[PDB]
């Protein structure tokens, strides 16, 4: 409640208006990190052979290697009626998968 | 090594004809989803996924599922806790296999 | 620790507050108009005569 008039003797002209006034956001929950239960008897796929994801650029600056974070957020898939990536290769400039 | 392990996925009446012969594209997408899509000149355009052997009908094969069940889905409204806007509203249900 | 809060549909409790006795008008109980009617003033148990 962010109204003052609080714990005072007068409280002649106090209303809804003035008294009771609230901000509800400080009835918040710990909503952000979030979790559920899981079934292990579900079959949830993990293995994506046609896949490639893609890293940042490295800043080469002080912070974090980009190589280590991978968020599988710039993703690219094969055909796969070729079959998996056995071998992805650069030569001159480009990049060449088998 | 020396033999074929010959396994019998479907026997029953999809309706085939040798003048309208099978051409099929076939993809790898995971351990368990090997599917094979075929098509003829005369019938419907039908799946298969070629790691499964309880196909019982020939429904099972189309691009559009089947329903076995006689699913009893009652809606009734709740007042009290939620959020909504002012208005009717209908729900809609539908199956898909992931 | 991780636990699931109830809604307020499966809630046991639904609140929980003081309980304050109303005041009613005789003319008015006799005509149901009012019957009972909200107090002025916060009527209060005393714990002793």
């Amino acid at each position: 409640r962010y109204d003052k008039n609080r714990g005072q003797v007068n409280n002649l002209a106090v209303s809804p208006t003035n008294f009771n006034l609230f901000n509800p956001v400080y009835s918040q929950k710990n909503n952000f990190f979030t979790f559920r239960t899981i079934d292990y008897e579900r079959f949830s796929i993990n293995y994506f052979p046609n896949s490639i994801t893609v890293t940042k650029e490295k800043s080469l600056g002080e912070d974090i290697d980009t190589w280590t974070n991978i968020t599988l957020a710039t993703t690219l898939d094969l055909d796969g009626d070729k079959g998996e990536i056995v071998s992805l290769n650069t030569y001159n400039n480009e990049i060449f998968c088998f | 090594g020396t033999y074929f392990e010959t396994l019998i996925l479907f026997s029953g009446n999809l309706n085939f004809s040798t003048d309208y012969p099978i051409e099929s594209i076939s993809v790898y997408e995971n351990n368990n989803i090997q599917k094979v899509y075929w098509v003829d000149g005369l019938n419907q355009a039908r799946v298969i996924n070629i790691t499964k052997d309880d196909y019982n009908n020939a429904d099972d094969f189309d691009f559009v599922g089947t329903i076995h069940t006689s699913s009893k889905i009652e809606v009734s409204k709740v007042n009290g806790s939620g959020a909504f806007g002012q208005g009717v509203i209908q729900y809609a249900f539908t199956y898909y296999n992931k | 620790g991780v636990v699931v809060f109830p809604t307020l549909e499966d809630r046991n409790i639904l609140c929980q507050g003081i309980l304050c006795p109303t005041v009613a008008n005789y003319k008015d109980r006799l005509d149901n108009s009012p019957f009972v009617q909200s107090s002025w003033f916060s009527r209060p148990k005393q714990a002793t005569e």
